[PDB]
């Protein structure tokens, strides 16, 4: 019966849970689901049988944690909370619960329910940061090294990788985790380097021996400099922009119909080189659910993308009567590597939100764009209609329908093809009344005037509605998006940050073009203990909290109002005594 | 595990399991303790394995209860009449009993305790012969000390004397308020100790400030501690201050 | 001390037989600097006070919009510059149709002659095979490939689309 | 400095969690000395 | 005047509520305000933490 504080308080007297749950029990706790709720729709496509709905869910790729996901399913708040308070892996339970109640209120129906869900996931991934800050606070090295790179029993999955698929992007946040991915991401050198020190040792390799970088001593030094993530990053950053310089000058330049030149050779060397590449991060980051899990970055989609256009241009290029074609597709799959140029961004704070920005305006301008495709239809085929050009040709009618309206938004207004006042008047065709020759190519050979005025009214309705209403529409949603996703800069950021360390932290230290040779190359008592640490710093954090919440106004006031009706009560009693005796 | 405290264990010598294996009159530096034995009784009982030292008291028995509690009330007394180090130049180090249910005879357990002068706190809740103090403090009676407590040596008016006994010295005793599973009771242990002193000498009051200062309980050393009663002087705060600073 | 130094390197070229017109150009920079600095005396105003941090803040956005639109000018320019195939190719003059001019198309300033082959007139250009155009512009290339100039179109609307909408009010808001 | 810490500090006893703060435990002190003076009547 | 020394103190190893007790009871009150704000937020500025 959803009865939280009741079921706090008996098993707090005294009752022995693990003697207390059975699978009947179980069963039946399940078949309490409430009518046809989202549960019992999983329950019924899926004895329990609560393992494959968790797999089907999250992907598959102590009665207090069955008891906990069963509150999570059924979506009681209280009891989820009180189930967690008493858990045994607090931080990890926090976001794997949040990782949860995301997905499940992403695909719930109710629209409300599904609100539910999502303020219990925050008020879970709140609960869980402010544990692993204590965590963090008491003992740095343990809390970061040990609690946070384990793979629990939740999902077999780091707790990092639990808070990337959930979004739960204020855990990334927070100082301890910031604090390790630094440590990580600067690997054996000094998380205080400047950045200019480490710029300028990069193209001075000799220079790294002196007191200008902070950590046989020789080759320990060479390999902890030359294996730390960022260099290996700044590397992959001169290497890529050199790349997309190559690309420019072979494209622009050297590309012929004559067979490929050396320039040409080298390039296609250097996209096999990245090819080897992503085809070693997908088959190394089970093989079905690896590949599944690679290709659920955007970034390798867009790698993926982009590699398929270079081989089909090269592969056009080289028969010998495709060669424009493959021009054209490889002209496309440049623009598409400049695009993706955009990923190394994400490494700095200022320009890293301004990416997802631009991601979700994206979705705005296409919404504008079916706006936009209506109202454009709507003038071009009026105006075009009561111009009656004589060219009439299929593409000219769709160029004067669609494509002269669109650049009117954008101040190129060709009064010469539309006015009648501005072209001189002529005797084009045996049709009956009046016609001009307008001066524009692509304007028709010559059109009817027979209402003209109309066609400028037309005009004016048209540049106030589209260059004004409808962009400023547009506009208005993406200062709205931008918005949204200001407050919380910060917080994309980090996330941000962790994808990047993490992409980074496992790649070859070679760049790409001399990565050949690195693939080449490539071809308990504690965890108690650890636990027991975590446990005694929630139970502190609860207690506090505890505190905290007796010390409120609220309970101060319910407090002493008890208290003194207990007072009023004796004092009745003492009167009455006195009247006795 | 989660770190100092240590954990001191007093039982008898009789109700342990594999004495023999404890026997060497030579010295005994190294030892195998088989604490996992398959065989269950109900008078011998395996040692914890949490605890740093263990005192058995030998009363010439092979098994009893009971034998050890003169030896601890005498210990416990005591260590509550002895300074912590560098001689008198130190401070009394304080000392309480905590009381969870029990029987007849934990309850004279508890008579002589307070006749030895030693702080004792009741939870309430905990059973016989401890909520029924707790009850009596709160305040039939001779109805409460049948209800609370089994109906053995109920109708024995010696409880009945036990219990007036102990009143006559609440002075000591504090019950402890679950408060809806409050766990916080710092600042009862303060309480009981600051009211199981009374006398104002400004020299055995330090220990309880430097308890209040490791914990947060300024409220109740202000209360009692710096009350005005006492004459504190200027060298007697320097290491408080600098414990609280720290 | 910027403007100062400027205006003294100005006045050496100049003094200098063979450095008259770097001379020039430099005090024309050292000008434009002691106009900017004039607005020191605007602080006086409380209107026009705080007017000179906005400026000096939304310096670093624009910094930061210049890198967004490099990355987006250096995409689109080189795709329309692989697709035109101009028989210029002059370094410069490649330079100039890479970045420059899709800059001014953000401004308004739309050269459909030196892109659209509708609008040109058809010519035999080169001995390469395919068909060529003659676009009437200066810097636009003798003549350029009109084999895929739909796409080229396609690609000016995108870019007018994310150029002149997208980018310009992210820097905006 | 003296004048305005104490006036700040007067503003803060007179704010309504700190009165209600007080008035709570001095309510608990009129409990206390109640039962107090009820066993006093009982012993009488 | 240990006051000044214990407001540094506090005010380097950030701890709140000691640092205002001992700007509370100083010697130059405005100036000692002024230097302390001067102070953390160079260090603020300066340090990594982000919290
Ligand atoms: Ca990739
Ligand atoms: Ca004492």
């Amino acid at each position: 019966n959803d009865r939280p504080e009741f079921v706090r308080l008996l098993i707090s007297h005294g009752l022995s849970l693990g003697h207390f749950l059975t699978p009947m029990r179980l069963a039946q706790l399940y078949s309490a689901a409430p009518s046809n709720s989202l549960i019992r729709n999983l329950l019924d496509q899926a004895p329990p049988d609560v393992g494959h709905v968790l797999r089907m869910l999250l992907g598959k790729m102590a009665p207090w944690s069955d008891l906990l996901l069963w509150a999570l399913l059924l979506n009681r708040a209280q009891m989820a909370m009180y189930f967690w308070e008493m858990g045994s892996n607090a931080v990890s339970s926090a976001l794997g619960a949040c990782l949860l109640l995301r997905v499940m209120a992403r695909l719930e129906p109710d629209a409300e329910e599904a609100a539910r869900r999502k303020d219990l996931a925050f008020k879970f991934e709140g609960m869980g940061v402010d544990l692993f800050g204590e965590c963090y606070r008491s003992s740095e090295v343990r809390a970061a090294r040990l609690l946070l790179r384990r793979c629990p029993l939740w999902g077999d999955a780091t707790c990092l990788q639990l808070a990337m698929q959930a979004d739960a992007r204020a855990f990334f946040a927070q100082d301890g985790v910031q604090s390790l991915l630094t440590q990580k991401w600067w690997g054996d050198m000094a998380s205080t380097t400047p950045i200019w020190a480490l710029v300028l040792a990069f193209f001075c390799p000799p220079l790294i021996y002196t007191r200008l970088i902070t950590f046989r001593r020789c080759l320990r030094r060479w390999f902890h400099f030359w294996g730390a993530p960022v260099t290996i990053f700044m590397g992959n950053v001169v290497s890529y922009l050199l790349f997309l310089l190559l690309f420019s000058r072979v494209l622009l330049v050297d590309f012929q119909p004559a067979p490929p030149g050396s320039l040409e050779l080298l390039l296609y060397f250097w996209a096999f080189t990245l090819l080897c590449e992503e085809l070693r991060q997908g088959l190394s980051g089970s093989l079905s659910q690896r590949l599944r899990l690679y290709l659920a970055d955007s970034w390798n989609q867009c790698d993926l993308v982009a590699l398929t256009c270079f081989l089909l241009g090269v592969g056009c290029r080289l028969t010998p009567g495709l060669y424009h074609l493959g021009r054209t597709v490889l002209c496309i799959d440049f623009m598409v590597f400049t695009v993706r140029l955009l990923h190394i961004f994400t490494v700095n704070k200022q320009l890293g939100p301004k990416i997802v920005i631009v991601s979700k305006m994206m979705k705005d301008v296409f919404f504008f764009l079916f706006f936009l495709g209506v109202w454009l239809v709507a003038y071009g085929v009026a105006t075009e209609g009561l111009l009656r050009p004589r060219d009439s040709d299929f593409p000219s009618i769709l160029r004067r329908v669609f494509y002269r309206p669109y650049l009117q938004i954008f101040g190129q207004i060709p009064q010469e093809d539309m006015d009648v006042a501005l072209m001189e008047h002529s005797n084009c065709s045996s049709e009956p009344g009046f016609w001009a020759h307008p001066p524009g190519a692509q304007a028709g050979t010559c059109v009817s005037q027979y209402a003209n005025w109309l066609v400028v009214l037309l005009l004016v309705i048209f540049l106030l509605v589209a260059n004004i209403l409808l962009v400023n529409l547009l506009i208005a949603m993406f200062s709205y998006t931008f918005g949204k996703v200001q407050g919380n800069s910060d917080l994309y950021w980090k996330a941000q940050r962790y994808r990047l360390i993490r992409e980074f932290h496992s790649r070859p230290a070679l760049a790409p073009p001399f990565i050949v040779i690195s693939h080449l190359r490539l071809l308990k008592e504690a965890e108690r203990k650890l636990l027991t640490w975590e446990s005694v710093h929630k139970e502190n954090f609860l207690l506090a909290r505890a505190r905290d919440k007796r010390e409120s106004d609220s309970e101060r006031l319910k407090r002493t109002s008890q208290k003194v009706d207990l007072a009023l009560k004796q004092l009745g009693h003492i009167r009455e005594y006195e009247q006795r005796l | 595990m989660a770190s100092k405290v240590v954990a001191m264990g007093v039982a008898p010598w009789g109700v342990v399991r594999n004495r023999d294996t404890l026997i060497n009159p030579k010295g005994s530096f190294p030892a195998r303790y088989r604490w996992r034995g398959d065989p269950e009784d109900g008078v011998q009982f395996p040692l914890d394995y949490n605890y740093s030292a263990f005192f058995l008291v030998d009363d010439g028995t092979h098994g009893c209860l009971g034998g050890e509690n003169r030896f601890r009330l005498r210990l416990e007394s005591y260590i509550s009449q002895q300074k912590t180090g560098v001689g008198g130049t130190g401070i009394d180090i304080p000392v309480l009993l905590l009381l969870i249910d029990g029987d007849e005879k934990m309850l004279t357990r508890i008579e002589n305790a307070t006749q030895a002068q030693l702080p004792c706190l009741l939870v309430a809740g905990s059973g016989g012969a401890a909520d029924c103090l707790a009850e009596t403090l709160e305040d039939q009676g001779e109805a409460r000390d049948r209800i609370r407590r089994f109906f053995p040596k109920g109708d024995l008016e010696v409880l009945q004397a036990q219990v007036e006994r102990i009143m006559t010295r609440k002075e000591l005793l504090t019950v402890y308020s679950s408060e809806d599973g409050s766990e916080e009771f710092e600042t009862i242990v303060l309480k009981a100790l600051v009211k199981a002193c009374g006398s104002s000498e400004a020299s055995a009051y330090l220990d309880e400030l430097r308890l209040a200062v490791a914990w947060n309980r300024v409220d109740i050393a202000q209360s009692e501690l710096f009350r005005g009663d006492i004459q504190w002087r200027s060298f007697h705060l320097e290491a408080s201050l600098m414990d609280a600073l720290l």
